[PDB]
């Protein structure tokens, strides 16, 4: 996917 | 209370950021900070972004602090200064500020170990928009993107706290945006705050 995580980047 | 593309308050469209210079647009008292970046060894200008205080205080003064140098563990500053961008997406945001690690799991906040959401006031309507990373709900640390496309699916997810400000700005972003990048959208060649503070 288009997300801004910090740690686990998901689809 | 997010509101619509049409509620939003003056001083933050595209072209009214496009417009300023060293002061705030949206509210008079939100501070204006800075990134001098560097591309590799070689410098690519400055970034200024108003923090909008007058929306999101706690994540507003965050970002300041860790721009000034203000913010001490036992008497050691920590902060943006060499700090990275470790996570670039182009034609959608660019990420950075993992002072921790460097690698994206780093989380460290003024208040503590992260802090909470504030109100999901403004939306990714559009590119140049500065918003929290987190891990969900009420994960704040250190960590920002900032916006290279309107990217709504992120709202009320991810709260909205600044602007860049000025055409240079933009094109710092731009130029950061468009690095070559790994299969892990790392840079192979980094992208560092050399220098930063409040004007």
């Amino acid at each position: 996917x288009l997300l801004v995580t910090a740690g686990l980047v998901l689809a | 209370s997010l509101l619509s593309e049409s509620e939003l308050p003056a001083g933050i469209s595209y072209a009214e950021a496009m417009e300023g210079g060293s002061r705030p647009l949206l509210h008079p008292d939100n501070p204006v900070v800075f990134f001098d970046i560097s591309i590799g060894s070689h410098e690519a200008g400055r970034i200024k972004i108003e923090l909008f205080k007058n929306l999101a205080p706690k994540s507003a003064e965050n970002f300041r602090q860790f721009c000034t140098g203000e913010f001490r563990q036992n008497q050691v500053p920590i902060g943006y200064k060499g700090a990275t961008f470790h996570r670039i997406i182009k034609n959608f945001m660019i990420q950075g500020g993992d002072f921790v690690k460097g690698d994206g799991t780093g989380r460290l906040s003024i208040y503590g170990s992260s802090f909470p959401d504030e109100a999901f006031v403004l939306p990714h309507f559009r590119s140049g928009l500065l918003s929290l990373a987190n891990s969900g709900p009420d994960t704040n640390g250190c960590q920002f993107f900032i916006t290279c496309a309107k990217c709504d699916w992120l709202n009320r997810k991810h709260v909205v706290f600044g602007q860049v400000l000025g055409k240079e700005s933009m094109q710092v972003v731009r130029k950061i945006e468009h690095v070559t990048v790994d299969g892990g959208n790392r840079p192979r060649i980094p992208v560092t705050v050399t220098q930063c503070g409040e004007l």
